């Protein structure tokens, strides 16, 4: 029957998710049946109808008590506990854990869900050290019944991996280099303030603030050719959502800006549809919230040096598409269950 | 470790401490 | 023999008030000894050095080891423990603690410093319960050099006490409301996010979002003639620093916008000189940062109605005006310490 | 027989407006026939498209040639000529313009389109002079249908006048004082730039910029007992829309936060119903995003002094809510065509 | 003698080189005496004084009547005029002109100068057609004192070329990639608005915005051995000043990061000091407002893959650090002066 | 009159001389 | 009393709980 | 030549037909 489905982390993406499962339930193979978060119902009720960038929630009515909220009556139980070895998940019966509070992305700490009660994890992030990372569109097809834990890598990998798969398999991808212009997120304050990470430390919508990501790297976890030949960096830029991810590669076939173009919007017809949107348009930002594709090429940027230097340019979604990336995994592993 | 380290390390969801790899 | 000082918490106010002092040194009677907050002095260095607001400090070299910070080579010893009553107040000889964490701004709060050991207390924000609180220029000279824990106030009781004092006593002030349309501050959430209070949940760079404050009632806590007569609210806005007071008042003698400027303006020459000043330009909110004066009247916007409602619109750097007045308030402290 | 309508600037109003029309086509008296703004079809079809407030329009296709816009195969005819006299009106057989170019809110350049051969000009706008203007709601049926030249008057004047008449009608009010914390618009610069108004040259996503305003005094227009009696200022804030009114009244009839509420409460679901709403709800900025009312009453925020001095505060989508009028407004005077 | 100049077009370039001048003018060839702009001299004077950029100009004291404005008693003449045929370039006595408008940038635009009198125009963005180009600390010492029109190319080539040189001269660039995540200008929209470009239409502060951009190509123009081996876009993001430059570098000679980041710290100390700064620290994009280097490496984001695929990023401030290479380029012009 | 006076006259949609009453 | 206003008692500094009196 | 584009022929500057190179 159903998979029943706890939140850990009602964020920016557990919300996202929620929004996702609400729109898809028809066809689902999940029941939500918990959440567990740091604030109470009310305030998890409040910010799952109101959201700065989704605008209210449409599709139902959504309130809560003291026990729950209620999304067009459908009862979702809450709880407000830190430490998830403590969560009731043998009680309420959860079979998967959708791991989204930034912080239980290593193995041991995602396993704490497991000794409470819960059969699986799904890490909504790159997971730190030995977990199976997916990307949805690149390598999910090769999900294995008996793991416990996985990881659906993070919003800039669901990007990037569905164009380098294309461009590896059409040209052969000897070395790349990545930049994501992203928005930035909930790990950067608002004003300067204290923070392990000096960048992160600064005013998120007054600067320009690079870090270091993995995301890049871990795109050879889910296209194993490449592992080793991929680096890259973030720019965290005043936009609130919505990101662009700028790929260099070195290619071994020789080509030129038409052919890239032509293959990636063949892939986008066909083995990548739903995950690659292919645009020709001279759109901005604000224009894809909402897309539900994990990539979309902008087409126009595209440029080719010399026959083995290829740039591309592609939206994401970093929010909702990422979302929905979450809730495809998470109906794979639910007709794939063990 | 210093009482900073020790902080992120009991609160890794602190705003002190919070890395998201985008 | 100078007052020694420790700052606890080196948030915003806490490293605006350090900058302040270290411009001022040669003429205080204060010396900065120590800090205590969460981050590490490496951190604390890094930040005091570079910020988004006020620029890279220019003064002095500013570096760090393990165990402090250094300002021009003149050493300022750091910790980090959340809990006041473990702070090592009387090892370091404190006499004075600017109390700038925002979160012991109680009685019972602040004494657990005077339990860690050092003399007096200076809150950066408004007391709970029975604090005497003073804004300087209008009520400092009522310090009892007896007190043990003081209040400075919030930014915005010190922008609008000033303007509030000059009118009352030109006219007499019957009630009043006040907006503070106000930058936004490090109590709200960069994305949508769990809070306690619904609106600092969101998105702080992306809305205009309402707060009550107790800023307006608080002028009667420092001019007492006006107790329960004032009342209002504030609006954050997504700019980073610098507000603005809109205050409605009825009057007891009649007037016209020429006589509320004329009387405003020659406060600002005469008994509110540096705590007033008064404009007669047509100047945004960018050119107010780093402005010393607790109130700028912008006279162009000054308005009367039937001789008896009056608007008046004052800025104010809400951190860098504010720690000016906090530092003007320990140097009257430490004039009068015994 | 349908009004036929011609819209002159295609700009944030002029495409809010058409939008609005869209989707209110089937119910509506009028048709849009005609289009002159500065730029080309193409251009116009785009920005009516994507819109970075509004999202994609969802609800019929978009196309353009040489000519033309087409919004579901329905044809709407360009043209680009900043001279109204010039204008293809008589050959178009258009009855009403919609006058949105922010330039001709004068009777002498509004009569411009009458010469061109329209029969009617609503301006989008305040009027110049002794133009007739409503605000629906307020006094909208007053209306005369021989009227050839009609304001709207603005977004701040339409939030406003409804509130003042229900707290007018209710207490009585004598004298009151108006702010509006309101969102950036085209009349600013994007950076420090060239301008004949000092402030409206600084960089608008960056600063807190005054502007004096004829709105309040407007309101004296519509409701013609209280000329004179209201005036007020605007304080434009970075964000892009939805925008906010703080009116501080005198009124005669002594009362309290409760009353004030539930008398606005109460005309809200009766004589002002789809005009003002009433929310008790802990809300910001961009969830008003959309909202058709006029106004809405952030019942949170209601405060009075002394029995007789009032604050209530509003807001508005500056943009739609203000257009939703604007096409009110022009079925009303279809409704009524000779 | 003094070289006499004139600013045609006062925005945020011409007023930032008035303000690097007013602060470079005692060892200076040049003598700003004329101003040109859409404006009136108050307005030239209270922009030049207020910047929300900038901060207040400190320096001296700027002032304005009918016909100049002064910069510590400085008289600077002033007029306005869009058609520079009609400029008084004879009767001022003018020698060099600083074409800052944006519209002039092909050799019969900037002639116009020299038809009115002047002697010599230096444009302040890439010249449209043959004009020579310049890049100070690249090929400045090229100057042809024959050359009546110069360009200075644009910010994003004056942070790149220095960068490529050093690059080249250690490794040999074969081809390269380029992506400036850039401040947004005064080209762009503040509210979505009729644009010949459709993505410049969009409200600029509310988007991540792609654009085209001239500048990979122009460095082949000041490094000739690199014609047609570069190419990049502009992705410009919600910050109003101060840009980075991230370039993908194919190289013949194989190195790694460690190297790269020791070669361009060489030329920092010697070969391209003042033009290329060397960072190693952790900064973000509000620490570099006011540098004076046209390129800052970032020198923890250096990385490189298989010894040929190099990057490299580097900040620069596009309105102060572009501005004082101007003046650079008009002193050079000035000591060479025929 | 100034020149920058009758350009707004002539151009008074110019970036330089747009009024919006809001 | 619920979990999270003993969290906000215990931790008036944290992220979900800081309210400053501007 | 459309309206469009003679008018920023003739107004290169106007704030529907400026194009700056960053
Ligand atoms: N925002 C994005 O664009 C994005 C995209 C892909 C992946 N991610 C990843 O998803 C994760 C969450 O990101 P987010 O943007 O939703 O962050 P967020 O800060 O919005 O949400 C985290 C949520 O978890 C809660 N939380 C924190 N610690 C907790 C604990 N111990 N127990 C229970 N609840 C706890 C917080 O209160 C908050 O509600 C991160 O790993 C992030 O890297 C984010
Ligand atoms: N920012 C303003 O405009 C302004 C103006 C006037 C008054 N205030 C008041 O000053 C206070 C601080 O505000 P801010 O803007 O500097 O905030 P902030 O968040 O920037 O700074 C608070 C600092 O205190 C530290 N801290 C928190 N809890 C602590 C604890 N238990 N022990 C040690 N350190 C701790 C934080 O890590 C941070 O460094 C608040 O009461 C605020 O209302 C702020
Ligand atoms: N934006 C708001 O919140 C708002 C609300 C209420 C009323 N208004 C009023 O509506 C009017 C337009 O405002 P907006 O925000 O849509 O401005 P806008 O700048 O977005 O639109 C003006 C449009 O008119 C065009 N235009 C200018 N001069 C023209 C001419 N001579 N001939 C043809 N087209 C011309 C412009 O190119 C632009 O497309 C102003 O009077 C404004 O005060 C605006
Ligand atoms: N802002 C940057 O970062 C930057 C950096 C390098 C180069 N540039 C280049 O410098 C030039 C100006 O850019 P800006 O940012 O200063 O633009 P801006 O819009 O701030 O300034 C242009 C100035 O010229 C005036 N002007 C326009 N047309 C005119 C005419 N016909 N006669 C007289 N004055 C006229 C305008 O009123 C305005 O004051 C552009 O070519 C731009 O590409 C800009």
């Amino acid at each position: 029957s159903m998979v029943r489905v706890a939140i850990n982390g009602f964020g920016r993406i557990g919300r996202n998710f929620m929004r996702c499962w609400l729109q898809r339930k028809a066809n689902s193979k999940l029941e939500i049946v918990g959440i567990n978060d740091t604030s109470d119902p009310r305030t998890n009720a409040h910010l799952l109808k109101y959201d700065s960038m989704l605008g209210i929630f449409q599709d139902a009515e959504i309130t809560a008590d003291d026990d729950c909220i209620y999304a067009g009556g459908h009862a979702v139980k809450c709880v407000s506990d830190r430490n998830p070895e403590n969560l009731p998940w043998s009680a309420w019966g959860i079979d998967l854990v959708i791991e989204a509070t930034g912080v239980f992305t290593s193995r041991e700490g995602a396993s704490k869900h497991l000794s409470a009660g819960a059969k699986k994890v799904l890490i909504t992030a790159p997971g730190k050290g030995n977990i199976p990372t997916y990307v949805v569109g690149v390598n999910h097809h090769t999900y294995d019944p008996s793991e416990d834990i996985v990881s659906n890598a993070s919003c800039t990998t669901n990007c990037l991996a569905p164009i380098v798969k294309v461009l590896h398999e059409a040209f052969g991808i000897q070395q790349g280099m990545m930049t994501t212009t992203h928005s930035y997120t909930g790990d950067q304050r608002l004003l300067d303030a204290s923070h392990r990470d000096l960048r992160r430390a600064r005013a998120a919508a007054m600067n320009i603030v690079p870090t270091s990501t993995g995301a890049a790297k871990a795109v050879g976890l889910v296209i194993p050719e490449l592992q080793g030949k991929l680096n890259g960096i973030a720019l965290r830029v005043p936009t609130p959502n919505v990101s662009v991810v700028d790929f260099v590669a070195q290619v071994e076939k020789p080509t030129i800006a038409e052919q890239v173009n032509q293959v990636i919007k063949e892939a986008s017809e066909t083995t990548m549809k739903g995950i690659i949107h292919y645009s020709e348009l001279e759109l901005v930002s604000s224009d894809y919230r909402g897309h539900n594709a994990s990539s979309i090429l902008d087409a126009s940027l595209t440029m080719v040096l010399g026959g083995n230097l290829v740039k591309v340019v592609a939206w994401y979604d970093n929010e909702w598409g990422y979302s929905q990336r979450v809730l495809d995994l998470a109906e794979h592993m639910a007709a794939h269950w063990a | 470790k210093t009482s900073f380290q020790q902080y992120c390390d009991d609160n890794p969801d602190a705003a002190e401490c919070r890395i998201y790899d985008d």
